[PDB]
């Protein structure tokens, strides 16, 4: 069951990269409300 | 101890002498393999030597160093050198890990010599390298008693043999056991197995095991003769209940099949089935009778339009064009659905007179709609409308022929001799703009009627029709075509249409033969990537609005990533705002499966500085969340619902619409908010027009069917994706680009009801449960598990989600078997002492067969 | 049995968002042309 729980590790790693996206959406809407 | 001058010493002679030097260097492997790593290349360089005979122990020297050093594809090649020394069954984090790492490029090379040979896992086609640890492993889960990784492992290793073998050594035959162990092969191999063959034949050897019915599931073999579109294991069913005989168990399997299965299956159930031996009783099942019967009877029963909230929404103006008109006439035809009431076109006068040419086709084909499941009256209601009847004019006579295409949608082989007449009549030419209204609504009507069943008779009628290039029926005799050819459909038509979209450039036509080279390809997946080339490719904007909605139908049901990657781009490179909005709808389609991720992608889409992007997105949010859970997504639809926009809000609410079906009595607090907004918007002219007509059918939508229909689309009794679900909700895409299609969606809206009958005929009964449900039926418009029983939990409304924890009450005559099967369609449960009263009363189901 | 079927729904969620991060900043460089035209 190990085989799993390590390849699930991956997915919790790249969940902070998704925090990557938040800091992009929110600078293109201040440009989409500005224009 | 030191193994550093042991291995330096192996270049000596007396090989007898190297066999004791290895002894004393299996202890220092796992820990002085740092240091006497200068020294591996020695140890490898003897495994090639002829004259070198201790291979066997020096493997597991090496096997322990290249593993340490952090490449794990050479401790499987170490390991398996000697194939001796290695011991899968001992414990250790050595030893999973080669395991864990041979599997992994075991699926790798199962991916792909699957498609030369299926016989691979039996050939030396893959090296035994990778099956030596591979079938160790398999054999060591089925001594541990531990089916969750050896038949998770096997559907991703591609191989035949460990499910067929082992399961014959684990049966249990409650019986239940073989149940859940199918069930297991099924969920998971639907997101894992990539390939349709492979999971073809897994159900196929379960269908073995299963074959002599020793009071087994018959859902579990449904699923695999919908799935597989078999004529052979449809009719094996039935020949095991001419053996062992059961009225409760036949009967369940013969309402089952009639719904999921396509026209081409229906032919074998009936006239194939009949050459063989039938049951009489059974035959008028799977003719579709008695599944139209339920469907308007339940409805009957419990209704409650409540027209005192629709009286103040029609009254409120009689401009706006038919915009107002057709609103209101729509949606009230959603709420007589199956009922049977004319009372919107007869009982009220003024509204119909006040319609226009085109406008009258919503009048007439609302009755469609209400009249939907009758096969016997349905051709009365139109009859004065029908050709020779003449009409008031010939725009309102169009919409008879299509009003028949709703009712008798995939029965009507009768109508469909009777509609194809007329477009041969009208085939030759057209000196009037009405012709073509009577021609729109006698292909569309006769696209229904043949729906799932491929008739070259009908695509070759059609196909004069789109060679006159008519303005006005050009995308009916697409349509008609294209449901036609629905599933597999024919390669020559595809490019035959396909040529045809680019010589003749036309609004109405092409964007019909767009979305009908769409239909022409259904579940075809990575077949179909032909076709969206050329579409993807082409500048045409009718030509990739298309093109998303044939990446919809054929990538639906199990989602794919290669589809996903093909709609994001197009929805932002492009700057179509219509290809756009058909990239974003087109990507619910194929996330049906999974509801809970939907929401999230809408998220990061409702943010935008186009209106269509966000109105697409505010349509699709509904379509996979219609039926399943997850309340967030109202709140994903807020903002979109302040949109100054007038098409946005419109598409806005009819997607709060679907997901609000039954959310009301403290289960969704939104609904209040949700209820007003139904007479404010209409009354305030300070809101958008688009945004009042929309909040009609919204209002109708929720009442549709009184109350009671509601959106199943991929759920599990079913099984599989629905095709007139799927379609019916395509066409709502276009509603003010020519004429509204909204008319389609009465395929989606099935009626809740849990009721026994009987176990041989038709019955209807009127009994109690009083187990634990919300309270849902009793709670209509106006002017914590408790394992508390409720009023009544037999027919009425309710809601199917939170149904799953009523029980049967086994004091009846009746007997339950599935614990609450939970399937309204199908119902018909066991009836363990037959002949004896159940205080039937009969229905109004006469007047419908 | 949950954290096998899991386990693959998840990198549905990573292959959109990987090239969804990308085309915001397409539309960046979009609304920089579009800048250049307000001034």
């Amino acid at each position: 069951e190990q085989k799993i729980q390590e390849t699930e590790l991956k997915i919790r790693s790249k969940t902070e990269n998704v925090r990557r996206l938040e800091a992009q959406r929110n600078a293109l809407n201040d440009k989409v409300r500005f224009i | 101890t030191t193994a550093a001058p042991l291995l330096a010493l192996l270049r000596e002679n007396q090989d007898s002498v190297k066999t004791y030097a290895l002894e004393s260097i299996n202890n220092v492997v796992d820990q002085l393999w740092s240091e006497i790593s200068n020294e591996l290349p020695d140890i490898e360089a003897l495994y090639d030597d002829d004259t070198f005979s201790d291979r066997e122990m020096a493997a597991l020297i090496a096997s322990k160093v290249y593993y340490n050093l952090g490449e794990y594809e050479s401790a499987v090649k170490y390991a398996l050198a000697a194939k001796d020394r290695f011991d899968i069954d001992e414990k250790s984090q050595f030893v999973e890990t080669i395991v864990s790492k041979s599997i992994e490029m075991y699926v790798q090379e199962a991916s792909k010599q699957y498609t030369k040979d299926e016989q691979f896992y039996t050939k030396d086609i893959i090296d035994p390298k990778l099956t030596s640890i591979f079938e160790r492993m398999i054999e060591k889960c089925l001594k541990a008693s531990e089916l969750k990784l050896a038949l998770g492992i096997a559907l991703e290793g591609y191989r035949l043999d460990i499910i067929e073998s082992a399961l014959k050594s684990k049966l249990d035959q409650s019986t239940s056991e073989n149940v859940k162990i199918i069930n297991y092969l099924l969920t998971l191999a639907i997101t894992t197995v990539t390939n349709s063959k492979f999971r073809s034949s897994i159900l196929r050897k379960s269908f073995d095991f299963l074959m002599n019915m020793p009071n087994c599931d018959y859902l579990t073999l449904n699923k695999v003769v919908v799935n597989l579109n078999d004529a052979g294991l449809a009719l094996q069913l039935f020949k095991k209940l001419k053996e062992e005989n059961d009225e409760g168990l036949s009967a369940q399997i013969a309402f089952d099949l009639v719904s999921s299965a396509s026209q081409q299956l229906l032919e074998i159930l009936v006239t194939e089935l009949t050459a063989q031996g039938y049951d009489p009783a059974l035959l008028n099942i799977l003719s579709g009778l008695p599944t139209c019967d339920y469907y308007n009877t339940f409805l009957l029963n419990n209704k409650n339009i409540d027209i005192g909230l629709l009286n103040k929404s029609k009254s409120s103006l009689d401009g706006k064009f038919s915009l107002f008109h057709t609103a209101v006439s729509v949606a009230n035809g959603f709420m007589h659905a199956g009922t049977t009431d004319n009372s919107f076109i007869k009982a009220n006068l003024p509204w119909l007179g006040k319609a226009q040419n085109w406008a009258k086709f919503t009048a007439t084909a609302s009755l469609g709609v209400i009249h939907k499941g009758n096969l016997l009256e349905g051709k009365k209601v139109m009859a004065p409308y029908l050709p020779g009847s003449r009409a008031s004019s010939r725009f309102i006579k169009g919409g008879s022929l299509y009003g028949l295409g709703l009712i008798y949608a995939g029965f009507g082989r009768d109508t469909t001799d009777y509609l194809k007449n007329i477009i041969v009549e009208n085939s030759g030419t057209s000196g009037d703009e009405d012709v073509d209204v009577l021609l729109h609504g006698a292909s569309l009507g006769i696209g229904l009627a043949a729906m799932g069943s491929a008739n070259i008779e009908v695509y070759e009628a059609l196909k004069e029709v789109l060679y006159n290039d008519s303005a006005t029926s050009g995308e009916a005799a697409a349509l008609g075509m294209g449901l036609c050819m629905l599933g597999t459909g024919k390669p020559e038509a595809i490019h035959d249409m396909f040529t045809y979209s680019q010589e003749t450039q036309h609004g109405n036509i092409t964007r019909g033969l767009a979305v009908g080279l769409a239909l022409i390809n259904y579940g075809r997946q990575e077949l179909a990537d032909d076709l969206i080339t050329k579409m993807l490719a082409s500048d045409e904007s009718l030509l990739r609005y298309g093109g998303a909605f044939t990446i919809a139908l054929a990538y639906a049901g199990t989602g794919n990533n290669s589809a996903v990657k093909r709609l994001l781009h197009v929805a932002v490179s492009d700057s179509n705002d219509d290809v756009r909005r058909a990239a974003v709808i087109a990507l619910g389609f194929v996330l049906l499966r999974d509801y809970t991720t939907v929401p999230r992608i809408v998220q990061l889409l409702s943010k935008s500085h186009n209106a269509h992007v966000r109105c697409g997105t505010a349509f699709a949010l509904g379509i996979a969340c219609a039926g399943k859970g997850l309340q967030s997504a109202i709140d994903v639809l807020d903002p979109l619902t302040k949109d100054p926009v007038d098409f946005v809000r419109q598409a806005a609410m009819i997607a709060l619409s679907m997901i609000l079906i039954q959310q009301t009595e403290k289960l969704n607090p939104q609904v209040a908010d949700i209820n007003k907004n139904f007479l404010s918007v209409i009354t305030n002219k300070h809101q958008e027009g688009l945004a009042k007509f929309g909040a009609c059918v919204a209002q109708g939508i929720m009442n549709a069917g009184g109350r009671n229909v509601t959106i199943q689309l991929e759920n599990a009794d079913t099984g599989t994706l629905d095709t007139k679900s799927v379609v019916g909700l395509v066409m709502f895409s276009q509603f003010w680009y020519w004429f509204p299609l909204a008319h389609f969606l009465s395929l989606s809206f099935t009626p809740t009801t849990v009721i026994g009958i009987r176990g041989s005929d038709q019955a209807i009964p009127k009994f109690q449960m009083n187990c634990y449900a919300k309270e849902d039926a009793f709670s209509y418009p106006r002017m914590k598990y408790s394992s508390k029983p409720y009023k009544v939990d037999n027919m009425t409304r309710i809601l199917p989600q939170q149904s799953r924890y009523i029980s049967f009450i086994k004091d009846d005559r009746f007997v339950p078997v599935r614990k609450f099967k939970g399937n309204n369609g199908v119902v018909v449960l066991r009836d363990r002492e037959p002949k004896e009263p159940v205080a039937l009363i009969e229905t109004v189901r006469q007047m419908k067969d | 049995y949950f954290k096998l079927k899991k386990l693959e729904k998840e990198y549905e969620l990573l292959t959109l968002q990987e090239d969804y991060i990308k085309d915001e900043q397409r539309h960046l460089k979009r609304e920089l042309k579009r800048a250049q035209e307000e001034v």
